Order: C-alpha cells, then structure tokens, then sequence
C-alpha cells in the first residue's frame, strides 16, 4: 500500500503477512457472505491495484465466482476505456500519461507508475475506481450466490 | 489431469463442474483466444445430456450467470 | 482512528486487523451481554464515524437487533437535526461547515471532513455524540434481549 | 432464496423469523423506500395466523421492540 | 531482505520467523497448487538470492520436485552465462564486477556483494532474474504435477 | 427475564442465587436508591424458607460476606 511516512510524505510499504492471512481466513470462513464487502473495504485501505490483483490471485477455491469477477473487472475496464477516450496529440515531457482500464486493473501499469498517479498533484483515485468494480462484481456474486 | 478429461457427471450439478473447469483452465497456460475457444466449446460438449439440452436452448451470446441459473434444477 | 503522531500532531491511522477480529470475536462470544458496552468503548477510543459504520456494517447475524440499532441511530440523528437548526446565512470562506445528524453518522461527511472537525480548534466531538447514540441504542437492545 | 420465500413456521418463534427477514433483506440491494414497503408489508403477511392476529391488534405506527415483545408467547 | 530505512536509505534487515513459518505452512498445506506462485511472489518482495536459497533449502519433502527445480535453476543460470558473455579486459578499480548465473543464484556472491548490485546506481535486479527462473520452474512443476 | 422472577430453589445454594441476583440487577438501569430498596427487600423475600429463616436471625444492618457465610450449610 501507499502510506504516509513520519517525515510527512506518501511512500509505498508492503502489506503485512497476518493482514494477508486475515484476508485468506475471511474468505475461508464467510465465502460469499455480505460481511466480506466492508471487511474487504477496511483491509483495502490505501491499497494499490497491484495489491488488489495479489489479493484476487491468492484466492483458492470458488473458481466459478473468481472467473465471473475477472470477466466483470474486464467489462468495467472496457467501459473505462469507452467512457474516457485517449487524449489529444502526443504525451507532454512535463507530464505523465493518462491511465487506461488495464492501468486501473494494474495490468499495464508498473508500481512506480501507480505511485506517480496517486501521489502526484492532483492525484487520481485508480484504487477507488477498481474498488467500485470489485464491490459491483461482489454484488453480482452475492446476488447469484443467494439460494 | 488433462482439460479434455474434465466432464460433468450424470447427477453432478453443473455448478460443481464449472468450478472444476476454470480450476483446470486456471492450470492451462495457452493464448487467451485459445482459452476463449475452449470456453465456448469444451464446457458445453462435456456437459451432461439433461443440461446440455438446456444450454442448447440458451443459444449463443450467453453469459455465465445465465448459464449457471439456467442449469440449476438439473 | 485519529491518533497523535510522534511529531506532536493529530493524524489519521488505520485500525488494526487483530483489533477488527477482536471486535468480531466479542460479538460472536458475548452477543448482547452488558460487557459488550465497556468493551466497545475501549476499542472505540479515538475512532471516527467512518470506523464506527465499518464496525456496525461488518456484523454478521442478530439482524433484528442490527436493524433496531440503525433505526435508533437515525432517530437520534433526526433529533440532532431538530435540536440544532442550520445556522444564519451562507457558509464563510474562512470556516468550515457545521455538521448535521448524517455527518455525525458519517454518511454525508468525508474522512477529511471528519478529521477537519475533530483536529480543528475548537474541536467538535462527533465520535462522542455517535458513541452516546450507540450506547443508548445498546441499552435498548440489552433491555429487550433480557429474557 | 428469494425474499417472497421467507415465511414464518406454524411453531417457529417470530423472533427467529424476523432474523431471517433482515438477513435476506440484508441481501436485497433495492431503494430504501422499496425496502420500507417490504418491511411494513411482507413481514406481517408471511407471519403465522396466531401472531398475525396479534400484530393486527398492534395497529400501524408500531416499532420492532413492541412487535417483538408482542408476539413472544406465541 | 533489503528494505528502506526511516533515514531514506536502502539497508538489509533479516526476514521474520512468522514470515519463515508462513512460507513453510503454505508448502505444507497447498504443496504444488498454483496459489503457491502469487503467495511466493508476495513473500519474496524485496528478497535477496541468499534469502531465496534459504527458502528453497528449508523445504522438507517433495524432493523429486526440489531436484527438478534445482536443475532448472542451473539451466536458467547456464543460459544467463551463455547470453551475457564476460566483459572486455580487467575489472575497473572504480567499479564493481558484473554478475554471473551463479552470482544470481547467490552461490558465488556474498551478501554485501548482493547489496552492492541492488543498492548501487543503476541498480541491477538479480532478485527479479532469479524470481522468473523460480516462477518458470514453478510452471514446470505445476504442469507435471497436474494429474 | 424480569428481576421479580429471580428466586432461590429449594436445594439451590444461596450463593448461586446471589450471583443470579446481581447479574439481573446488573441489567436493571434504575436509580441507586431504588436498587438499594431492591437489595434489602427482594433478595430475602425470594430466598428459600431454610435460609430465609437464617437471614431473619441476622437482623438488619447485615452485609454480604456475613449473609453469604450465614447461609452456607443450607
């Protein structure tokens, strides 16, 4: 995640193993139950896309759901690209590039790039955009997996 | 176990089968286009006659929530 | 929560997973028992409204009680708005806006806004106002759930 | 399971039923106004005759602690 | 691993026992399952070659696989040496030596040497080169150990 | 359960009863003066005849260690 250091700057720090394991354990115990979404939200505080793929990729089991989510993440990403067209002409030397759906999904962007966008002024909340897609896709799952 | 060896039982819910499919698909490393081909093809083909019948009625263009809700009583 | 840093300022820091899990475990084990209220109170030390909705939203089970509480929180919030009318004329550029029942409930306010009110001079104790509503609503529950 | 399928048993305490209701209501994502409509309507409607009778005597304007204490002996 | 200190420099710190044990436990529980690879990747964040041999050497069981991996690590290392020839003439006093496959595997290099390469400017990502060999060799294993 | 419903069994040690009393008293929220009134009154009143007899002999002014040691053999 990207956290604020004592000095008063935003720097990246790694997520903790008993945080990781707590994510694992939630999924083990409460599967598709709604409490998973606030839980997720708390444990995703200050998290990167990269950390969010890590959390999704580290799941075991419920592979039908994991595939449905993936496909929702790509749909929501396809929709990001649709709604926000690429911008006019070449990229400025003085500036950094606008993200695509795949940069938001973490796929085409690097960590330093993910830190550029979030730490820069104005900052862009690429975590929160992926977060809604995850929560939206979580609703899809919850609604389906209701019996 | 190979992906061709993944098949739906005569009493096995489709759901439990689809889970097995994307787990084994999860251990295939092929190009996405090939894996798309596997998705639309092999899944239905090794599905049981009762659900297979059901899935033929959904036609093409169908998505996983609709397939998964379509073969639920079977 | 909003905690004091080493430098001598009040900054926000996230709540810990084994704190989260300790909240979960209390509820699992002691359900509606009175010891839940001091326990809550300790674990809510320096907590935000946002963190308090997180704690309430992460409950599983006892949904009749969870609904009774919600409805108590809204009643107490409706009462906040009644007792404290909005103030005269437009909001000053030099100042920040007075809270409503829904800002206290965390709903209409953002985190940075919740940090503005609490860290600013004079500070306003929007946690402690929600805390009484929670404790009051906890009494309602305890009294009902006595057999 | 759908919210319409939530009903109170003939021997089931209301309390255990109300818990089931706001759990299933917890998996409904509808506007608050619709969910208010569901609350005043469906809860009583699928309540058992003995308690249903009781709840009719509370009249309208009633709140959950009073409903929950009202159908306790039933 | 090599981590950033508060002062703002990159220094080595040792890996933690409950990190070690978490590595052990993953292997115990999920053996050759694919979730092992993201898991590995997270727990290998900022790790040295030396720490990576430590992790491989501390395995118990699955010795056929452990040998297949070793032999993959040496093949990938042999390939490093092939593709990158040694450089022209004697090593400069002002500079430090280029790595070989065995320095990447950690074998011929010392820790201080591993810290020189990574901390120096430009830095060379000898962890990430070994990491791909490990992941590649993990694919070999996963594909074989599929039944 | 209401505080009036708290009573001592015919074979139940007083001690186990006094624990039940201040647990239920712990869920009463009344003024201290009322809760003092409940203490001196209801506790003895719902105490069993054998201990009740014992407690009558302690007279007034008695404190909990002396009541608790007084009804120990009963």
């Amino acid at each position: 995640p990207i956290v604020q250091n004592l000095q008063g700057q935003m720097v990246h720090q790694a997520i903790s193993p008993r945080t990781l394991n707590a994510w694992v354990k939630v999924v083990e115990e409460k599967a598709f139950s709604p409490e998973v979404i606030p839980m997720f939200s708390a444990l995703s505080e200050g998290a990167t896309p990269q950390d969010l793929n890590t959390m999704l990729n580290t799941v075991g089991g419920h592979q039908a759901a994991m595939q449905m989510l993936k496909e929702t993440i790509n749909e929501e990403a396809a929709e990001w690209d649709r709604l926000h067209p690429v911008h006019a002409g070449p990229i400025a030397p003085g500036q950094m590039r606008e993200p695509r759906g795949s940069d938001i999904a973490g796929t085409t962007s690097t960590l330093q790039e993910q830190i550029g966008w979030m730490t820069h002024n104005p900052p862009i909340p690429v975590g929160e955009i992926y977060k809604r897609w995850i929560i939206l896709g979580l609703n899809k799952i919850v609604r389906m997996y209701s019996p | 176990t190979s992906i061709l060896d993944i098949r739906q039982g005569p009493k096995e819910p489709f759901r439990d089968y689809v889970d097995r499919f994307y787990k084994t698909l999860r251990a295939e490393q092929a190009s996405q286009e090939v894996k798309n081909w596997m998705t639309e093809t092999l899944l239905v083909q090794n599905a049981n006659p009762d659900c297979k019948t059901i899935l033929k009625a959904l036609g093409p263009g169908a998505t996983l929530e609709e397939m998964m809700t379509a073969c639920q009583g079977v």
